[PDB]
This record gives structure tokens, sequence and C-alpha cells, in this order.
RNA sequence: CUCCGAACGGUAAGAGCCUAGCAUGUAGA
RNA sequence: UGGUUUCUCUUCAGAUCGCAUAAAUCUUUCGCCUUUUACUAAAGAUUUCCGUGGAGAGGAACAACUCUG
RNA sequence: GUGCUCGCUUCGGCAGCACAUAUACUAAAAUUGGAACGAUACAGAGAAGAUUAGCAUCCCCUGCGCAAGGAUG
């Protein structure tokens, strides 16, 4: 099933942010569930030169975390809210919060060009939907959309991230005028 | 068959449960993650119907899960499965008037994923977006409208089993027609001839001139604008 | 000093191991 | 880097069989005679072996000229502090070598007694050797340089006994 | 209203707008809503001063603009 | 000393025995005047001696994460990993009513889901109370059956997450 | 206080047996508000008949930013608590939106050397 | 062109026999010719 | 367990309803079964010798004693009950008895060959107690 | 400061004072890191009788 | 009118003592 | 004349191969600029990825139902 | 193990024929050796400089680098 293929990537994604970190040998941060950094001991003196990552770690943790909460929307709808609004109404706002509150702005800004596209579909949608008698209640937002450009956005980096992340995999066991004329 | 779930089961152990000398593979196969979350994204449930399986091609270590199928399913049949999916939301808001809303985060960020519950729960409501079609004007798009597996592999009227070029009759189209028409805007090809045709923004852009309306005011291609005399 | 041969393998193991 | 091609062991290591089966593993095993990656042979010598691999590098290996796998010798089979010390390579040599060189490594749960595996397990469910004798008790330079050998020690000493 | 910016460690930096007499229980609800963690388990430091759950914003005197180093319990 | 009682004995539902709370908490808690007093030396005996002496219900308190005694041993029994026997032995005790609180807490977080709700379901007729520690540190009277009902709930309990493998519902359809 | 203890644990067990026999009953009202919505859309009145109101959590009480105010949004991770805290009706000047932006000469969106965006948002 | 391919696969990549046993093949396991 | 199609399945399937029932729920415990006293991969033995013992009880229903319809066997082989390649491997002569469908898989092995799993005793050698570790037993 | 006994030093923290003394060189055979789970019938519910048998 | 930014350029510098989450899976007799 | 399918591997794709459409690089341009990367989009051509099209090769399912002629 | 022999020939079985031919860095292991710039206590960046500068002719760390930065002979 999805949903069973889907805990089964968020487990391995999770599963390697613990390796990373432990084949880092810093023992005082924790990764989240909800595929975030969590420091435990707030220590800052000069543990903190070495905790900053760079922009492929991050944009690894932002895709997991992106891509837990289209699983883990589907995880609700096996228990909790169902059957009306629980895949419309959630991948709504999972289009619109990618842009708006979840997600990255720091590993690229070209993100805030597919962000303000998916914007321009949700007007798009809304003023199509709220003509009748629907108005101004928040509705149904179908995942079709803000699904298709964030589609298009792995479609993009999943050539990408294995050159990005493909030398920061490779390093923990490879181990990294005019004068001329004259 | 559910080989997969018992080799996720070991993930954390010490040493002795999949982690001996395979915990270096484990972190160095997943390295290869977002072509993987690219397929999760690809093979949406797809909600006018339920829950539907998908094949896998994973990872022995079990550090890798590959939803290998291509969705395709049938553009006319892709089109009023959203459509019935449109009018069944529209018609949800005019009845129930509460927006009973999920929190975003469906939990805290301290929980494991627990598969095995969702695995066999023996609850999963179909009437989803399903929309009641009546047996007297949808009667030849009765069952092929219902669920993504006759969408691609009906095998009735035959149309290539594992989704290849589908062939129809013309009132199994034409009951089609009447589902797409609460959302579509097909009039004529002359609504958006002389100010919103693609041909058309060519001459917005190379002259520099804007359409009051169609583009977003691109800039020139060339750099000298006006002025040259007085 | 190295020398291959084009035999097939099916048919070697089975009579060596025999 | 280091590239081989066929591995250069003894014939007591290639298994007591005119017909064997090697498998290659290129640039591997992280081989500890040189510090380098080397094609790591591993094959089968026969019936109730050891089944074990290629331990040495490739051109560590041929300066010394020993085995790849028991690492001794090339045609005597005296270690390399034997073989330096001297014809005294003709005497100390034995044929018709011991299963022990090919014999498999000792089960852990035979020697604390939860031995659950049975008749089934490979490994030998044996008594280990005396840990008082500097026999067991070698290492990886003080096998292939002649510098602290006990094999070589014992071998020039029982040589005069009668 | 004072905009304060919760900016932790690792990328985890929100804008949090709050009023001046406001306490220290109602922003961290807010600073929840933008981070995405429960607001009991945040814990505001500034240089191993950790805040209290009582204490209005007027009486530590924070600014607009005054950024505070996140922590999570 | 920190890592695991017992070299390999048994393990958790999901991952290690000893990473089962949140590990923002079992941080603050590995450096603590009572773990630390507590940790040197702790046996199966020695288990039901320093939870009898504490009457406590609670978890973190005050601006630092400040664990209870009632957290500390049921990390050091986690680390611990004690038999079924053992477990059961102190659920059904009635020489204290924290003691059979502290048997609970070990109960929902490592049992299976049928003995979860096997053993805390005679916990509910339960009408004693007991002191928990609230937030800001005060004190607060909670009953033996409103604790108990707590671990059936919704996961909100003083650092603790695990789920039960359905709900009373679903298991309804399959067992008692 | 044994005698008013039993009464309370009946009180609570009575409670949690009504508890749960909502809970298997809250998925036949689920059906149910199913069935009634249903048939007051198709032969209830033509429009002539609502019986509900506009019940959304949190409230939906804005303004309007003076000239260049920040879009400040107030996060989509909390909106089924419905505190106090989040009903304040967020357009005010926070930092730099007190000015009013009109008397200055041309334009100021940002002095910090990164406008990437080029934008005004009249087209 | 099968060598400069060769090279190229090997570059984008990174970025039965027989042995006549004649060093001490005399009576220790005898009758291996080939090996 | 969930049915997965909701398509009202023919007579027969209540003939057959306790003994797949039965099948299905000592899989469920043995795949709740903890990773102790299996070595390394001796945990997945019991996940294909449920698997094995499942497919032979549809075939034999199927082939053997032929009670069952062929509706109600396409409607088995579509919801899981067995695998359509497990019962095309024993339709031929060759293999009546395998083990696992991974160990007649010819790239699974480094050498190259099947395993000791489609190989009869008196053609083996004459000491020797060896088990399939990728099938599960011979 | 503090002062070890055993492991003859001296420390100035509470926890470095007790991990100086059992978890250091001199602690190996002293009461080592590597404990032992008792009876969980025998040893285990006499320590609960025990334990009611001293307090009443 | 609603276009919402992230990191580096940043906490030093040292003396004596104290405790930890880590890793390899060998040939040999 | 005689085969509906399905999975593997070998070429060219100048057809909206894609009735829809991502990222990176190179050579020129603008805006900020304060060290740099993340930046804004106008032009052109080079890769990677999401995919696909005819035509020979090898397995499985009724290939036999007898399809066109 | 599966199917068959105008086999012995009973139909209890036996013998032969045809197909199936070498998985396993082998264990639930044995040990082997230790790293926070991390807390605590001690003093607290000098309250003071006369060569005037760069370019190319050997390596670790931060970083994803065909940008970049620290140290270098
Ligand atoms: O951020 P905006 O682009 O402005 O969109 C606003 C809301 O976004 P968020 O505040 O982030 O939630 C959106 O709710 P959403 O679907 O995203 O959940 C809708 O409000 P509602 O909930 O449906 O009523 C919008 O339209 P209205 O329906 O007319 O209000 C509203 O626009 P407005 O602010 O100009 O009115």
């Amino acid at each position: 099933d999805w949903v069973e293929v889907g805990l089964q990537v968020c487990r391995q994604g999770y599963n390697m942010l613990n390796l990373l970190i432990h084949r880092k040998n810093l023992n005082y941060l924790h990764l989240d569930y909800n595929f975030n950094l969590k420091p435990v001991k707030t220590l800052t003196t000069k543990e903190r030169k070495k905790s900053r990552f760079g922009n492929a770690f991050h944009l690894c943790r932002e895709v997991l975390r992106l891509t837990k909460l289209v699983v883990d929307s589907h995880v609700q709808y096996r228990l909790g809210n169902v059957d009306a609004f629980q895949l419309a109404d959630g991948l709504q706002y999972i289009f619109a919060h990618v842009g708006q509150l979840t997600g990255m702005y720091r590993y690229k800004y070209k993100l805030m060009r597919q962000i303000r596209m998916c914007k321009d579909l949700k007007h798009l949608i809304y003023y199509r939907f709220n003509t009748g008698p629907v108005g101004k209640g928040p509705g149904c937002g179908f995942w079709a959309a803000g699904w298709r450009v964030w589609l298009f956005f792995m479609r993009g980096i999943t050539p990408l991230l294995e050159r990005w992340l493909g030398n920061l995999l490779a390093r923990q066991f490879e181990g990294r005028v005019e004068s001329h004329f004259d | 068959p559910e080989h997969v779930r018992k080799i996720i089961r070991d993930h954390g152990d010490m040493t002795n449960r999949k982690f001996r000398h395979d915990k270096r593979v484990y972190l160095g196969a997943l390295k290869y993650m977002p072509h993987a979350v690219l397929k999760l994204l690809e093979n949406m449930p797809m909600p006018w119907e339920q829950i539907r399986d998908v094949p896998v091609l994973y990872h022995i270590t079990g550090a890798i899960s590959f939803v290998n199928e291509i969705p395709w399913v049938i553009e006319p049949v892709y089109i009023s499965q959203w459509g019935s999916m449109w009018i069944m939301m529209r018609r949800e808001k005019r009845d129930r008037r509460h927006f009973k809303r999920m929190r975003f985060p469906p939990f805290d960020d301290e929980e494991p994923p627990l598969d095995y519950a969702d695995n066999i729960l023996d609850v999963e409501p179909l009437e989803a977006i399903q929309l009641e079609l009546d047996p007297e004007e949808d009667a030849p798009v009765l069952d092929w409208f219902y669920d993504h597996q006759p969408l691609r592999d009906s095998r009735k009227y035959v149309n290539g089993s594992t989704y290849q070029r589908w062939q129809f009759t013309l009132p199994m189209m034409s009951t089609l027609y009447r589902l797409a028409n609460q959302l579509l805007t097909d009039l004529v090809d002359d609504n958006y001839f002389y100010l919103f045709d693609l041909k058309a923004f060519f001459t917005s852009k190379a002259l520099n001139m804007a359409i009051p309306g169609g583009p977003k005011f691109e800039p020139l291609v060339r750099d000298i604008n006006l002025q040259d005399e007085d | 000093y190295a020398e291959p041969a084009h035999i097939n393998d099916f048919m070697f193991e089975q009579q060596r191991r025999t | 880097w280091e590239d081989a091609d066929f591995p250069i062991l003894c014939q007591t290591c290639l298994g007591e069989n005119p017909y064997i089966r090697m498998t290659k593993e290129k640039y591997g095993k992280e081989c500890k005679i040189c510090a380098r990656p080397f094609t790591v042979f591993r094959w089968c010598p026969g019936v109730r072996m050891r089944f074990k691999k290629t331990e040495v590098c490739q051109t560590c290996s041929k300066l010394k000229n020993v085995c790849q796998t028991c690492l001794l010798d090339l045609e005597y089979g005296l270690p390399i502090q034997v073989r330096d010390a001297g014809d005294m390579l003709l005497k100390l040599a034995r044929t018709t070598p011991y299963y022990k060189r090919n014999r498999p490594h000792i089960c852990s749960f035979w020697v604390k007694g939860e031995c659950k595996r049975g008749e089934e397990c490979p490994y030998r469910h044996e008594k280990p050797t005396d840990p008082d004798d500097p026999l067991a008790d070698q290492n990886i330079k003080d096998r292939y340089y002649g510098i602290n050998d006990p094999v070589a020690d014992k071998l020039l000493k029982r040589a005069s006994t009668m | 209203m004072i905009e304060v910016v919760c900016n932790d460690r690792l990328g985890k930096k929100v804008r949090v707008k709050c009023n001046t007499d406001d306490t220290i229980g109602d922003l961290k609800k807010l600073i929840a809503a933008q981070t995405g963690t429960r607001w009991n388990k945040i814990v505001l430091k500034k240089w191993y001063t950790i805040f209290k759950d009582h204490v209005s914003l007027g009486d530590y005197e924070i600014h607009d603009g005054m950024n505070l180093e996140l922590y999570y319990q | 000393m920190a890592n695991r009682t017992v070299k390999d004995a048994h393990s958790i539902h999901g991952t290690n025995p000893q990473y089962l709370v949140e590990k923002i908490i079992r941080t603050r808690i590995y450096e603590s005047k009572y773990w630390k007093e507590e940790c040197f030396g702790l046996t199966a005996e020695l288990v039901v001696d320093k939870a009898m002496e504490l009457r406590f219900v609670g978890g973190v308190y005050g601006g630092n994460i400040k664990p209870t005694p009632f957290l500390c041993l049921t990390l050091k029994m986690l680390q611990i990993q004690p038999e079924k026997d053992i477990i059961v032995e102190f659920i059904k005790n009635e020489d204290f009513k924290y003691v059979r609180m502290l048997g609970a807490l070990y109960m929902r977080l490592t049992g299976t889901a049928i003995d979860c709700y096997k053993y805390l379901e005679p916990l509910y007729n339960d009408y004693r109370k007991i002191k928990s520690q609230n937030r800001n540190g005060e004190f607060e009277l909670m009953h033996v059956d409103e604790f108990i009902d707590e671990l059936l709930h919704s996961e909100r309990v003083c650092d603790i997450i695990l789920p039960r493998l359905q709900k009373r519902y679903v298991l309804e359809e399959a067992e008692q | 206080n044994d005698e008013e203890e039993y009464e309370a644990w009946k009180v609570r067990e009575l409670k949690r047996i009504k508890r749960d026999r909502e809970d298997r009953e809250a998925l036949e009202k689920e059906k149910a508000e199913i069935e009634r919505m249903r048939n007051l859309t198709e032969e209830e009145r033509r429009a002539e008949l609502r019986a509900n109101g506009k019940v959304i959590t949190n409230k939906a009480v804005k303004g309007k930013y003076k000239f260049l105010q920040k879009y400040y949004h107030r996060g989509a991770f909390f909106m089924d608590e419905d505190e106090e805290v989040y009903k304040r009706d967020f357009s005010a000047p926070t930092l730099e939106d007190h000015f009013n932006k009109t008397i200055l000469p041309k334009v100021m969106q940002v002095k910090n050397f990164g406008r990437s965006g080029r934008t005004k948002y009249t087209h | 062109r099968v060598a400069l391919e060769k090279s190229v696969s090997q570059k984008v990549a990174a970025a039965y026999i027989r042995y006549t046993p004649s060093q001490q093949g005399v009576a220790f396991n005898s009758g291996a010719k080939q090996r | 367990k969930v049915k997965r199609s909701r398509k009202a399945p023919p007579d027969g399937w209540e003939l057959i309803e306790p003994t797949l029932d039965e099948l299905d729920q000592k899989m469920r415990e043995a795949e709740t079964e903890p990773h102790e006293g299996k070595r390394k991969v001796e945990s997945l033995w019991p996940i294909f010798r449920i698997h094995h013992q499942k497919t032979r009880y549809i075939f034999d229903l199927f082939y053997k004693r032929k009670a069952i319809s062929r509706e109600l066997y396409e409607y088995c082989i579509k919801e899981g009950y067995a695998d359509k390649n497990l019962i095309a491997k024993w339709k031929k002569q060759g293999y009546e008895n395998l083990c696992c469908l991974r160990c007649i898989q010819t790239r699974d092995t480094n050498f190259g060959t099947n395993c000791i799993c489609r190989v009869p005793k008196s053609k083996l050698e004459v000491g020797r107690i060896i088990e399939c570790t990728h099938c599960g037993c011979r | 400061g503090y002062y070890c006994n055993v492991c003859d030093c001296v420390v100035k923290d509470s926890i470095n004072f007790l991990d100086h003394i059992n978890g250091k060189k001199h602690q190996r055979n002293l009461g080592m890191s590597m404990r032992v789970e008792r009876s969980t019938l025998d040893q285990v519910k006499k320590r609960f009788e025990v334990n009611k048998k001293k307090m009443e």
C-alpha cells in the first residue's frame, strides 16, 4: 500500500539523519520526528562552529519534511478526520504552508518563483470555487494545482541533489592577474 | 509480499539485527533519497478514491523504497475523476458549514511511525469523493469511472492492459463530457484569440508593449527603448 | 603462468565435484 | 592506484582440488600490508573449509614472496624470519600440509555452552588453543616482517634437538 | 506591537508579532504557530537566561526586533 | 553507566529501550542529583526500595528541565529492562499507590498492545489519590483512576509518547 | 472520605462509560449528519432554510497594510485549538511600517543591499 | 573508439582461468597440472 | 484484514474463510516476532514459510483437489492469498516443491548458479545438513 | 574540592566525585558497570515483602 | 493593497583535574 | 499469410518526439550591492533528470481464439 | 519430489526412465582498544614601537562547489 510505502521512506529518511550525526560524532543534537533540528544542551561556546551545516544537509531535511507531511496526512486519514476534507483541505494547506510556514528558504531562493506560482494557483481556484453560495468559507483546494508545482520541484532537484549531496556523503569515506603574462 | 515489514523493523539495533556490518551501507545507499521522494509524490492515492496498492523496488538492507510505477490515467478519465471530485467538494460546503479542519502537523516531534497499526486496521472510508452516479445517464461510465485500476488496466474493449493507447466508444465519451462540463470553459476558438493567444504574447515581449491584462510586463529584449529624437 | 580456457563452467564444476 | 588480475597464493591455500572458484572484488577490503585497497580474491578450499580471501596487498606481497592468505613463504613454507635466517629452507620445509590452515573458525556459542546452531553449525565446536603459548599471540607486521616472529623462533630452536 | 524574531539555530527562524502587555505564555503559542512544535516544550533563552512562564513582555523591555534564541525542552 | 544496564537482554518496540523517552528529556535527566545518586548502582531489589520511598507523579518542572523521581525511576527501570513477572509484580502490589503507578508507566511504554489493555483495566477501579508536580512546581491532587485513564487517553503524558496497535473499538472486533 | 471517594469514582467511571459509548456513537452521528445534510439539500427548501451560520474556529478579523507593510502570516500550524492569542487582527505597524512611505522621494522597499525582487504590486 | 569509450565509462563511473602452480607444486595436492 | 476490493466475492470463499484466516493470523504473529534468536536472516524464514503454506493451500484446492471455482481462484490471487509467480513455477514438472522464488533467481548467486534448495539429496554430497539462507529450507 | 579515596584524586563537582570513585581505572574490579538483574519471583517479591514488613 | 529571505564575515586566547554516545570483526599454532 | 499480452537490451529520434515543462552550466545584459554563496529575468546554446516513439533478440500466460487478407 | 514404464507384475510395493546440480564478507558471536574545548576552581585580551607593500615558480579543516576562506616552505 502507499501508506506503508510512505512510512517506510520516512522511517528510512529519519534513519539517515540519525546516522549522519552519529558519523559526525556530535552527540548533543537531536533530529526531531518532524524532520527539524532541536538542540538539547543549548551549548554554544565553540560547538556551534561545528554544527553549522551547508546548503545540502538542510535542503535534504526540508525535502523529507515536506515528504512526511504528504505521508502523514494520509496516516491521519486512516485514523483521525477523514472523508470530507482530509486529503482535500489538508493538501490545500500543504500547497499553501510549504511557501508560507513549512519548508525552507535558506537552501535556494528560486523556490520562491515556484512558491509565487503555487500561490497564484491558489487564487486561480478560489475565485472559481467561491463564485456561488460558497463565498468566503475555506474549502477544498484540490491537490492538482499545488501538487503539480512541487512534483516538478523534486523533478528538478533529483538531478540536482545527487550532485549537491553526492560529495557530502562521499567525504565520510573518501576523505576530501597580469603577472602570468609577464 | 510482507517481506518489507520485517527488514525495516530492525532499524537501530546494537550490531545484532541488520546493524553489524550493514549500517555503513544503510546510510550510503539511502543517499539516493530524493529520487524516491519524487516517486512518492508521483504515485498519489488520487483522493477521488481510497488507498490503492503500488509496486515497490526496495533494498535488502532496507535503505530505499522506490515506487516504480508511473501514473498513466486516461486523459478523459482523469478529467472527470477530478471533475466529479470538484462538484462533491463544492456541494459539501453548500450542505455543511462547520470547517472541521485538521492540525497541519498530525503528530508531535517525538512519535515513531509504527506502520503495523495502519497495515491491517480493517477501516477505510471508501465514500470519500465518489459521487453517486445514477444508473440512468451514467450507464456506460458506471464501473469504469470509480477506481484507478480499471483506469489503466480495464481489459474490457481492450485498451493496452499495462496503460497503453486506449480506445473508447462514442457514448462513452459523450457521458464523459457531461461531467467535465461543470469544470471547463470551452466555447469557441475566438475568445482568447486577439489578446490571449500564445502567439500574441510574442508581440507583447518583442515590442516591449504590454497587453492590458495578458502578460506580467516582461522587460524589453534590446536596450534602446524610446527617446531617439524629440 | 596464467592460461585461461574456453570450456564451460557448468560441466567443469559438475565433473570435478562428482 | 592499486589493481590486480590474479592472486599470488600458495598451493596449500589454493585448495585440495584441481578445480576451484574465485571471486574478485576490485579495490576493496583495505589490505593492511600496504594500507591500500587490493583485489580481494575469495575462494573455497573444499568441503568443510574456511572459505577465506586475500588479506595482504598485491605489490606488498611481491617483495616478500609469500602466500596471499597463509603469508609464510613461496616454496619451503617457513616464515619470513626463518627464511631470512639462512639448504636451510630444504630441511625446515614440510610437504602435505595440514588442514588447520584451511580449517574454519571456532564457535563462540559452543565455547559459551549455548550452541543453538546444532549439527548445521559451520564453525568448529572444538576446544580452542592454549593462550600461554606464543604461537597464538602474533600480529600483522609480526608475521610479515621478521621482527618478533614466534613461529620462526621455535623453528630454529627445534631444528637442533637431537 | 513588537515583532519578536525567534531565530534559533539550524534554519528555524520565524517572526512572532505580539502585544507589549502580552504575557510570555501567549508568545510561546504564537512562536509554536510558526515553528511547528508543542508550545509547552519550548524554552526561550538569552545567554543561559531561561525565561519564565508568567512574566509579561513589557517587563523584559523586549522592543521591536529584539530576537530570541529558541530552544526545545 | 548510562548506555544500557543490560548488555543483550531484550529490545523496545521500535528502538533501544533507553531511547524511549524524548532525547531532550533524556539528556537533562541523565545529569541530575537524584539520577547520579541512583545510576551508580541499581538492581531489581534496589528498584523496589527507591520507588517505595518516593511519593510523586510527574515529569519536568521549572525553567531548566528538572525531572521528577517518578520519571527518573522510569528511565532506570527501562534501562534495566526487567522481566514481565517483575513488572506484573509492581503493578499488582498494594504496598504503595506510587508503586502501582510506576509499574503502569513501564507497562504502557514497553509492553504489548494486548498486555497494556489487560493490565491497565483493573487499575481503573482504584479511587485513591496522589500528588502530582505541575509545570510551576506546585503540587496537584490527582486520583489513581484519573492517572490510569490518562495513560489510555491520547499521548499527552509527562515525556511519554507510545501509541497502541489499535484503539479500544478496533481491538474489540478482533478480541475481547 | 471513603464514601465520597466511591461516589466520585462512580461519577468518573459513568462518564468514562458515557465517553466510550459516545465514541462509537460518533461514527453513527457522522453518518447521520451526512444523511441529514443530503436530505436538506434535496427536498427541504429551495434557498429558504439554512439553519446554520459561519462557525469558524479562528477569527478572520483583518485590516489593511498602509503602504508597504510586510505580509505577516499567522502560520498554518495550530488552527483547531481556537486560543485567544490568535484573534488579534495582525495589521499593525511592527518595526518599519510606522512611516507613511509617501513623503519619501521615489521608493524605499529594503535598504539592506538585497533587493532581488523588483515589484510594487499594481500591474 | 572502443578504447576511448572504455576510458570514458571508467571516468564516468569514478567521477575460466587456469594458472599452472610452478611455484611449489611437486607433491602437495599432486595431480594439479592446470589448477 | 481488509479485502481491499469490496466487490462481493463469490461462492466458495466462505468454505475457505477460516482456513485462510488461520494462515493469515500465523503470518501476522510471525511478523510481530522480535529479532532475538534469529542470527541474520533467520527472522525472514517464517515469513516465507507461512507464504509457502498459503500458496500450497490455494494450489491444492485448484489443481490437486479442484474443488474451488475459477472465479474464486482469480479473486484469491488478486486479493493476495497466493502469489501468481509461485503458482506459475509449480506448474512446471521441473519444480513442484520449491522452497522460495528468490532461490530460483539465476542472478542472485555471486557464482551465477542456483541454491541448495533446488538440489536433490541423492545428487548432493554425503555429509551436508545445510539449509538455504535466502530461501529458508531445502 | 572533594577527595577520592580509592582513585586518590580531588574533583570539584558532585557527580564527578561520585564518578571518580565508581567508573575509573581503580573501579574496574570494584563494582563495575556491568550489573545483573535478580530473580523476578524470588528476589523481587521478597524485597516487596521486606519493605512492607519494615514499614509496618 | 498582502513580495514573507538564510548562512559566512561572531562569541576567542590557556594552565591542572574529571567523566563519556563512538569503531575494527582477520592470516597464524 | 497464422500470437493478444508482459518484462529484460540495441539504435536513430528533428513529429506540439512533451496538446505540459524542472534544475544546473557557459557567453552577453539589468537591478541591488558590503566579502561570498543563496539572488531578479531578457537573449542564445550545452548537459542531467521526469518521460515517450518504430525495429530486429530472449522468457511467461489458452496460443490457439483462428485476427486481417 | 513430480509424471511415465505393454518392467517385476502385485495393484501393498520394488527397479528403471524424464526434469530439478552446488545459496552462504558464513553466527544468535568472542574480544580488542577511547575521542566533547564539555562543566567545575585558578589569572584575565595588555594601562607602550623606527623597514614602505604583492604576484607564481609544498598540505589539513568549513563548505555542495569548475565561488570562496584559515594555515602554510
Ligand atoms: O493569504 P491570502 O493570499 O491573503 O489568502 C487568505 C487566506 O490565506 P491564509 O490566511 O494564509 O490562510 C485563505 O485561506 P486558506 O485557503 O489559505 O486557508 C483565504 O481565506 P479563507 O480561509 O478561505 O476565508 C483567502 O481568501 P478569502 O476566502 O476571500 O478570505 C484569504 O485572502 P484574504 O486575506 O485577502 O481575504
